[PDB]
């Protein structure tokens, strides 16, 4: 409007409704669908099953920490001098426990995620919310007075921000095409695409 | 249009040529010529063109150009308010790094692209990490905190714009578009709330008004904070009414606790500068919310007190800066007798005060009824909330005048004929508003 | 350089020394005397809040039942 | 403390100051010093009562101007001798005057 | 109401004829419009020709509004002014169309978040009348004061 | 003599001052003052919030004795001997439409109900 | 010992030189004191003394949580309100779960 | 005490300056004080800054800087004709009754009957009876009163 | 003299904990080769792993965050004992 | 385990602690200040009070 009189914006009307026009004349789709597997580790139906999958990540990022640390205490132990320890048994519990600590935490948030969900019934954000403050108040057990509030807060927002970030924004944002006329406004006169523009091939590494 | 910005473009062209010793002057008739040249733009403005006064295009979108009733008002301040940042400063280093960031921001107003909106108020970035961040009297941490916050404010705005410019294929306010994203509508939003102080994201700003120049902190509080309604209106409202009046309860949330919270914190504060950065945080929520209402009132309503701030910020920050040159304290503890000792400072401060407080011989006394009129048409209790708080804005000042008031001072501290000369233009333009020249 | 910390003892003897003290700790109220006095004065502030959610309450409830009654009404007849 | 030299520039110290009150002369007021008493007074007095009828003149023809009486006085108003948008008189009873 | 493609093109077509029409003769008051471009357009963005005209449209008549708000307060001040204590029964007239101008000015454009403005509070006299009657007819206590002849000094 | 008058100066601070030294006002001149007076410091009158609510206590019921009579146990007829001023119709029908007039109270009038329900009106606007 | 630096005649010069101290801008600046200095000092550098308590918590919580719920509570009230007064449907609010899909009304429609 | 010679009326005791203006020390031979080098451009420039506004204020033409004042002639003779059209709908009840219909399916109240007379040429109105959202009756209503 | 800010601990007591540093350092090539070796290792076995939910990656990134250990830590903590 | 949490900088503890020592602004000396937070006392009514005040022919 750009005026100090009338409100800004506009109005749609509710009961007069524009019929879908296709953006091309055909349509070659460069994006594959889901996986099997994928489908398969997402199903939250059965709390165990859907643990026992997901868990392998969380197993693989807690070796990494612990061969990490590991790799770190045994670059500084000298190789010159002889040593009346032996080195594995120092090693061997780093490595050992960051993995279960890892894998045990990972565990507790897919598995309250996955009961709370088939208790509510529904996919909502509080799932992911309550499977991190869960996992940050165990996080916390023993720790000083901040961080029984801050962990269950970090940890109850990466499952917020992986939400609104992985899944709502696509499914939000599926229909703008920036080829053509624009989604909403196809009455503008702009070059119409016999097909639509394949900027490169579906993946396969 | 096509005079105002070309002068805009000779003020910083004008200091390549000079003779480094006749920089303040040439500077001077510079500004002058520039506030001439906004009042031509004004002149050949005419009212029956009731969408864009004026719109020039020079080969490309970005360079489109155009001045609506916010844009107008905003120029007119910027162009107004200048010469007094100009006289108040000295050397050629501080000359060029204040005709550039002014240049960029009077740019900004009247560009009608958002790419170009923010190539140009961006683009004063890192003169004001430098300003604010001065060998002795700048402090580093204001100068980090101001750039970090409008970094990544920008960028999530520039992020918008950029899906936008992808999605319908021009960012061009000209052409009408309308979005219905939540993204994209909080992109364009962050920068104004980190921009124009909302609580929590206005620590940047007392912190670098009060470590930056005279001539910056009258820049910074006169118009810096007024790009965001520009912003608003131009580049906001159009697109994302729909987020806005989704999102209504938060915004009210936001804003009113921003006015309270600030409302509360200059209570806590004994450093004048900080005092006179805190209300205008506090003063930013009220325009904030009567432009979010999207109606006639509102948008008028939160124009006009931004000119009304526009004019009376400055005017306090130049007081202070007076006091500061001749007492080299902003401890209110320190200043004590200056109704006797400075009778002429006295007077203009106790004026401006007083404005400050929204008097009605003041134009914030006007643009206030017509915000809360605003609030009112959209609920009775949005006015209430916001009438019966201004209280605390009224016992921090009232507490500030009565220490400084009165006491024991062995030190005559007034101004001089220079001091007198930089506020008698904001001392009319307070009155000629006041008297209802909006 | 800096401001003399010696006193002026030229009228101690006319209005009093300057040996007593304030008593206050400087400290202000406890933080359970401070929820009670927020939880209290707030509301008071808000009065018309209440009102109108007193009033609409109200105005909704009535309207509930009349809705009610009409539609008992129009089942029978 | 030798006076400084522009000491002699400044003004003395009025009849109706204290003998004891002691302020400083520098110091610029627009309301005037402490106690004032300038020489000169009678002519800047007289050159505001001047003043002062002339914009007593300026508001009486303004506001003749702008006086709008809608309903007739119940008796004479002394209104009636300056200004003739008076409208006439009618009594209680209802009688034109 | 279905809008089809081929319609919406139809429409495109015609309105960019219309701005031809527009072009061909220089007109001064082109952005204060007598009469507004109609259209079954689900959104007016889409044809932006027709945007802004309507828009602009739109504020003339919000001006037309204001100023003849403006000269029916006058005719009520007056008005009031004249009669003296009769002012209550001679003026409910004036005062019935002032506030009704008031309600029609701000009305119009309120804006999407802002309330019906009731001026002379016509609303509220007619919620608390039809509470009434369903009190009445279904044998419930009203917990309301009754409908008033008069609560304003016109409405 | 109103003016020259002798004063004391506040002696200049000479130790750590506390965190919360600005509820202290002193502008100079020896007695400084609190913020708010009695907000800390000696009390006039050596009396506390105690005493005085303690009073309140005491005189409230005596004060408010008097109100409570006619406002709740009295009631409209037994209120007055007399019933409110007779008006003629056309004057009385207007005056009965302020809220906060004094006819609504007739109770000998046939239209006391409404008159009475319009008296306690609408706390709210309702639009 | 003092003189007087300006020269309202235009013939000003800087007597650096000179055994008697000008008369200059600095000589009507205040003198500091060392203990209002340190107070002004821990004033701005109160961030060191912040400690995470339990007191701290439920004070933070309690003002500053309890006037934003508030308020939200109440902007969520006015706005219902409004809609039942102009006669809009339920709009849909962002964190609302509304079946509903009205936001902006439509100037045309008669509501 | 009293006044300095006994009467009201005579001259001041003081002679001098009651302070110096700017803190600027009178030049002994009467001199002028040399002129600051912004006093010039400060007042000739910001003069005809406020110069040019007074003049844009006042000179221009009606519409060219305030919009409102064009529209007064207009709302005019709008309030001419909305008064004839309201005084011949207070007088004919037909018209009210059909009024009272067009209302109601426009979901408003009866006493927003003048509000329908005053909206005759709005956006509202004007796209509703095209759209068919608005009853082709009130066409009728609005020219039996003389539009 | 002008306010400063106060210091916690004791002078010869915080140094000697800046002296915990000053141990003989390894080059970062051996970290740098297992690294390297492992990661080629790792982005080849990448391409067959199976496709996890946003938020199981969102998680794992947190904890894999949360338990990396500078390098400068273990220098600092590092005893050649048992 | 070693964690992020262990190496965060908590703000647990004051890094600066005020001087003990505390400026007392100068007051007038009230000689007797004991609050009164009894409405009704004895020492209202007291025998010396009697004497003192109430009593004496004036
Ligand atoms: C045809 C007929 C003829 C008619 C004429 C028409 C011709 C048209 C244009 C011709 C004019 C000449 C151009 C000037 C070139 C040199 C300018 C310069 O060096 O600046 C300082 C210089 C001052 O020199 P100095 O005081 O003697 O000491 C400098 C020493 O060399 C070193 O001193 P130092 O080491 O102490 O450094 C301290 C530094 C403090 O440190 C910093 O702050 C560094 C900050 C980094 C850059 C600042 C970032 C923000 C800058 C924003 C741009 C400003 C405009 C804002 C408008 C928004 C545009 C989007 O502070 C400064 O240097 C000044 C602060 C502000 C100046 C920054 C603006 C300069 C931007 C780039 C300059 C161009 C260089 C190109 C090089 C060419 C070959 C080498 O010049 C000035 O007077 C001020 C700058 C004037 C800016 C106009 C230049 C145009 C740049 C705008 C970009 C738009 C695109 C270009 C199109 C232009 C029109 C086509
Ligand atoms: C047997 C050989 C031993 C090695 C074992 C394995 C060998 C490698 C095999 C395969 C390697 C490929 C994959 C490994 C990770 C890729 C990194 C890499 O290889 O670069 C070469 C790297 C050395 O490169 P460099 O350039 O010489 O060192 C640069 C640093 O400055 C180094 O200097 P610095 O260590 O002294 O400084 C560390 C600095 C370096 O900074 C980083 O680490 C940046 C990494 C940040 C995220 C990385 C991207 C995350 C995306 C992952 C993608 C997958 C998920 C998909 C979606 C997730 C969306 C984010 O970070 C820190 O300051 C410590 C904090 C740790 C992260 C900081 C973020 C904290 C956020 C948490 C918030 C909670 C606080 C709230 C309360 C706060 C109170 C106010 O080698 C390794 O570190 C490999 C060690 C493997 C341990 C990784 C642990 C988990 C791995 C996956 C989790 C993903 C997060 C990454 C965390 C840490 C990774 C460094
Ligand atoms: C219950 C409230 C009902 C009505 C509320 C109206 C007034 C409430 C409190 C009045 C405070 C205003 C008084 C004041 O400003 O004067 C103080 C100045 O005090 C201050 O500035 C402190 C700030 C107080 C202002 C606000 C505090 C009370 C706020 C009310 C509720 C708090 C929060 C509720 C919502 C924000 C000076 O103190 P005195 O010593 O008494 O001066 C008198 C002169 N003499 C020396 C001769 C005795
Ligand atoms: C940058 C975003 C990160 C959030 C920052 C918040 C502050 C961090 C503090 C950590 C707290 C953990 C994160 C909580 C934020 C979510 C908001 C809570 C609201 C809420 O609980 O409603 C849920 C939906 O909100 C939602 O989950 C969607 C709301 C999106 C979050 C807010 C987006 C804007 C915030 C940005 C503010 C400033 C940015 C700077 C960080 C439930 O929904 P439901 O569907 O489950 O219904 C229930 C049916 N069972
Ligand atoms: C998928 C991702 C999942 C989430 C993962 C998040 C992980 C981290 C994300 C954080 C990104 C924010 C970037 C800002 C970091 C804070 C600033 C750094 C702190 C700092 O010490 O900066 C110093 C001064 O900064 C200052 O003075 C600035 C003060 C603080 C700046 C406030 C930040 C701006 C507002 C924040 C959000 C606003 C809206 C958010 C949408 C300069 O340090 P140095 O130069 O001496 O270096 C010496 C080394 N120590
Ligand atoms: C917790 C209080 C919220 C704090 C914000 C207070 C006031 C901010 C209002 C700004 C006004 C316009 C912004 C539009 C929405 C922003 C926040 C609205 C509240 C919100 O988070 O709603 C969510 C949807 O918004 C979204 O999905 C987007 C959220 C924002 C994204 C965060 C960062 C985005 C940055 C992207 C940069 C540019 C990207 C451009 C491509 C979920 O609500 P729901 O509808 O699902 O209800 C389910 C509950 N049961
Ligand atoms: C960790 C962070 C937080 C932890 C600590 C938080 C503790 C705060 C909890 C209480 C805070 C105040 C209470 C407000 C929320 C109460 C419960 C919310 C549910 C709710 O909306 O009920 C409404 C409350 O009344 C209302 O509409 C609001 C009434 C109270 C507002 C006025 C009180 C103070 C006034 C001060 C000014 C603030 C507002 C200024 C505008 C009335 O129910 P409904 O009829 O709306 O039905 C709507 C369906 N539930
Ligand atoms: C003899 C010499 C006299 C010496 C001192 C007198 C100085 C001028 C006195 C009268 C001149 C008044 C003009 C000042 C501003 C009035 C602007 C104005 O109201 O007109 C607006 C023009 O639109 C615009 O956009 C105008 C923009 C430019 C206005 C100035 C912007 C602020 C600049 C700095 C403030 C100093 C102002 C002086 C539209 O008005 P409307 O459409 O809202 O309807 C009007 C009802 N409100």
């Amino acid at each position: 409007t750009f005026n100090y009189v009338i409100p800004y914006g506009g109005s749609s009307s509710y009961t007069i409704n524009n019929e879908p026009v296709k953006a091309e004349e055909v349509t070659v789709d460069f994006s594959k669908e889901p996986s099997a597997s994928s489908l398969k580790l997402a199903d939250k139906s059965d709390w165990i099953a859907y643990t026992f999958n997901n868990v392998p990540l969380m197993a693989t990022v807690g070796l990494l920490a612990g061969a990490h640390e590991a790799f770190l205490h045994y670059e500084r132990t000298p190789i010159y001098g002889k040593r009346t320890y032996n080195i594995i048994k120092k090693l061997a519990p780093i490595v050992i426990n960051k993995t279960a600590y890892a894998t045990l935490l990972g565990a507790i948030f897919c598995a309250t995620d996955a009961l709370y969900e088939n208790y509510s019934g529904k996919k909502s954000y509080t799932s992911g919310m309550v499977a991190g403050a869960a996992t940050g108040a165990v996080f916390a057990i023993g720790r000083p007075l901040p961080q029984p509030l801050v962990w269950p807060l970090v940890f109850a927002a990466a499952p917020v921000i992986a939400d609104l970030f992985g899944e709502v924004y696509p499914e939000s944002m599926k229909s703008a095409r920036g080829y053509g006329t624009p989604y909403g406004f196809e009455n503008l006169d702009d070059a119409v695409p016999t097909r639509n523009p394949i900027r490169r091939n579906p993946h396969h590494y | 249009m096509s005079l105002y910005l070309f002068m805009l473009f000779l003020q910083p062209l004008s200091l390549s040529f000079v003779s480094r010793s006749f920089s303040k002057i040439s500077s001077l008739m510079m500004s002058f010529a520039t506030l001439w040249s906004a009042v031509y733009m004004w002149f050949t403005s005419n009212g029956a063109n009731q969408t864009f006064y004026q719109v020039v295009s020079w080969g490309s979108d970005w360079s489109t150009f155009g001045v609506c009733y916010t844009s107008l008002y905003i120029s007119l301040l910027c162009a107004f308010i200048f010469p007094i940042c100009v006289i108040l400063v000295q050397g050629y280093r501080a000359l060029s790094i204040l005709i550039c960031i002014q240049t960029a921001v009077s740019l900004s107003i009247v560009s009608l692209h958002m790419l170009a909106f923010y190539a140009l108020f961006e683009s004063s970035l890192l003169l004001f990490f430098i300003l604010i961040g001065r060998r002795k009297y700048g402090s580093l941490s204001a100068a980090y905190n101001i750039s970090i916050y409008t970094f990544i404010s920008a960028l999530g705005f520039l992020i918008s714009a950029f899906w936008l410019n992808w999605s319908f294929g021009s960012v061009c306010a000209l052409l009408p578009n309308e979005e219905a994203n939540s993204f994209v509508a909080f992109g364009i939003f962050i920068l104004l709330w980190v921009k124009a102080p909302l609580v929590p994201f206005h620590l940047w700003l007392p912190e670098a008004h009060v470590y930056a120049p005279t001539a910056g902190s009258v820049l910074l509080a006169g118009v810096l904070l007024k790009i965001s309604i520009v912003g608003l209106h131009v580049f906001f409202l159009p697109i994302c009414a729909s987020s806005i009046v989704k999102a209504f309860p938060l915004i009210l949330s936001i804003c009113l606790g921003s006015f309270i919270f600030s409302s509360f914190s200059t209570l806590k504060q004994i450093d004048l500068k900080k005092i006179v950065a805190y209300s205008s945080i506090s003063h930013m929520a009220i325009v904030f919310l009567s432009s979010a209402t999207n109606s006639g009132l509102g948008i008028q309503g939160a124009v006009l007190y931004c000119i009304a701030h526009g004019l009376i910020s400055p005017g306090l920050f130049l007081l202070v800066g007076i006091l500061y040159k001749n007492t080299n304290t902003k401890l209110v503890f320190y200043l004590r007798g200056l109704s006797q000792q400075a009778p002429v400072w006295w007077s203009v401060w106790v004026f401006f005060m007083l404005g400050n407080l929204a008097f009605p011989l003041f134009p914030n006394f006007i643009a206030e009824v017509v915000c809360l009129s605003a609030l009112f048409k959209n609920h009775e209790l949005y006015a209430y909330a916001f009438i019966f708080f201004s209280f605390v804005g009224t016992v921090y000042s009232s507490t500030v005048l009565g220490r400084l008031k009165g006491g024991v001072s062995s030190q005559c501290v007034d101004a001089s004929r220079l001091d007198v000369i930089s506020w008698n233009p904001l001392v009319l333009a307070t009155v000629v508003t006041g008297i209802g020249y909006m | 350089n800096y401001a003399s910390l010696k006193a002026d003892t030229s009228m101690d003897h006319v209005f009093g020394d300057s040996t007593n003290k304030l008593n206050y700790d400087f400290q202000l109220m406890s933080s359970k005397e401070a929820f009670f006095w927020n939880y209290t004065l707030y509301p008071i502030v808000g009065f018309p809040i209440f009102l109108y959610l007193y009033q609409f309450n109200k105005l909704e409830n009535f309207e509930a039942e009349i809705a009610a009654a009409k539609a008992a009404k129009a089942a029978s007849e | 403390v030798p006076e400084p030299p522009y000491a002699k520039y400044l003004a003395n110290k009025s009849h109706y100051c204290p003998p004891d009150f002691h302020y400083s002369r520098e110091i610029y007021a627009p309301y005037g010093g402490y106690f004032n008493d300038p020489k000169g007074w009678r002519t800047n007095t007289a050159i505001a009562t001047l003043v002062m009828l002339a914009g007593a003149y300026a508001v009486f023809c303004f506001g003749n101007a702008r006086e709008e009486r809608l309903r007739a006085p119940k008796g004479w108003i002394p209104s009636q001798l300056w200004n003739d948008n008076v409208p006439t008189p009618v009594d209680y009873r209802g009688k034109v005057l | 109401t279905t809008a089809t493609i081929e319609e919406r093109r139809a429409f495109h077509k015609e309105v960019l004829d219309i701005v031809q029409s527009k072009l061909a003769n220089k007109n001064s008051e082109w952005a204060r419009p007598e009469e507004p471009i109609l259209h079954n357009l689900k959104s007016e963005k889409e044809e932006p020709h027709v945007y802004y005209h309507n828009n602009n449209f739109r504020v003339t008549r919000q001006l037309i509004h204001f100023e003849k708000t403006k000269i029916f307060e006058d005719e009520l001040d007056k008005c009031m002014r004249t009669h003296g204590e009769a002012k209550y029964r001679k003026c409910q007239e004036i005062a019935k169309r002032f506030q009704a101008s008031c309600r029609v000015a701000s009305n119009l454009e309120r804006g999407p978040n802002a309330r019906k403005r009731d001026v002379g509070f016509i609303y509220q006299n007619n919620k608390l009348r039809e509470l009434e009657k369903d009190a009445k007819e279904l044998g419930l206590n009203n917990p309301f004061p009754p409908s008033s002849p008069r609560t304003t000094i016109g409405y | 003599a109103g003016a020259g008058g002798p004063v004391k100066l506040s002696p200049p601070v000479d130790k750590p001052l506390p965190y919360n030294y600005d509820f202290w006002m002193d502008n100079g001149i020896y007695p400084g003052q609190p913020i708010y007076d009695g907000m800390f410091g000696s009390m006039v009158g050596n009396m506390s919030l105690e005493y005085m609510a303690k009073g309140w206590l005491v005189l409230l019921p005596i004060l408010s004795a008097p109100f409570v009579y006619e406002h709740c146990i009295a009631d409209d007829v037994t209120r007055n001997p007399f019933v409110p001023r007779q008006y003629p119709s056309e004057v009385r029908e207007f005056l009965a439409l302020f809220k906060n007039g004094f006819v609504l109270n007739d109770y000998s009038q046939p239209d006391y109900e409404e008159m009475k329900r319009r008296q306690s009106g609408l706390l709210t606007p309702i639009y | 010992s003092s003189r007087i630096a300006g020269d309202t005649t235009g013939k000003y010069t800087p007597n650096i030189f000179s055994p008697e101290t000008p008369m200059d801008r600095s000589f009507s600046h205040v003198p500091k004191n060392p203990f209002w200095e340190a107070w002004v000092f821990r004033r701005d550098n109160i961030q060191r003394e912040f400690v995470w308590t339990w007191q701290t918590i439920f004070d933070l919580a309690t003002f500053v949580g309890g006037l934003y719920v508030a308020m939200y509570a109440t902007a969520s009230f006015c706005s219902r309100q409004n809609d039942k007064r102009n006669g809009y449907p339920e709009r849909n609010y962002y964190f609302s779960d509304s079946k509903s899909n009205f936001v902006i009304p439509d100037e045309r429609e008669f509501y | 005490s009293g006044h300095p010679n006994g009467s009201f009326w005579s001259e001041g005791t003081q002679v001098g300056l009651n302070g110096f203006k700017y803190g600027e020390i009178p030049l002994p031979n009467g001199q002028p004080r040399k002129k600051l080098w912004l006093e010039n451009i400060w007042n000739i420039g910001y003069g005809g800054f406020f110069l040019g506004a007074f003049c844009l204020y006042y000179g221009a033409p009606p519409g060219h800087v305030i919009p409102s004042q064009w529209a007064t002639p207009k709302a005019k003779d709008e309030y001419a004709v909305d008064m004839k059209m309201i005084d011949k709908y207070n007088e004919r009840p037909d018209l009210q009754a059909r009024l009272s219909i067009v209302l109601k399916d426009l979901n408003m109240i009866e006493e927003e009957a003048y509000d329908l007379i005053m909206m005759r040429k709005d956006y509202k109105v004007l796209l509703g009876l095209h759209s068919g959202r608005v009853p082709a009756d009130l066409k009728a209503i609005y020219e039996e009163l003389e539009a | 003299d002008e306010p400063k800010h106060q210091i916690p601990g004791n002078a010869l007591d915080n140094w000697a904990f800046l002296r915990t540093y000053a141990k003989p350092l390894p080059d970062m090539i051996h970290y740098y080769y297992y690294v390297y070796l492992f990661g080629f290792f790792f982005v080849y076995k990448v391409a067959d792993f199976p496709e996890y939910s946003p938020r199981v990656l969102v998680m794992a990134a947190l904890i894999g965050s949360l338990f990396y250990v500078r390098r400068d830590w273990v220098h600092r903590e590092f005893k050649d004992s048992p | 385990v070693k964690t992020l949490a262990d190496y965060i900088h908590w703000r647990n503890k004051p890094s600066s602690i005020p001087p003990v020592d505390e400026y007392r602004p100068p007051v007038p000396l009230v000689n007797y200040d004991k609050l009164s937070t009894q409405f009704f006392s004895k020492l209202d009514n007291d025998p010396v009070i009697n004497r003192v005040l109430r009593a004496p022919k004036v």
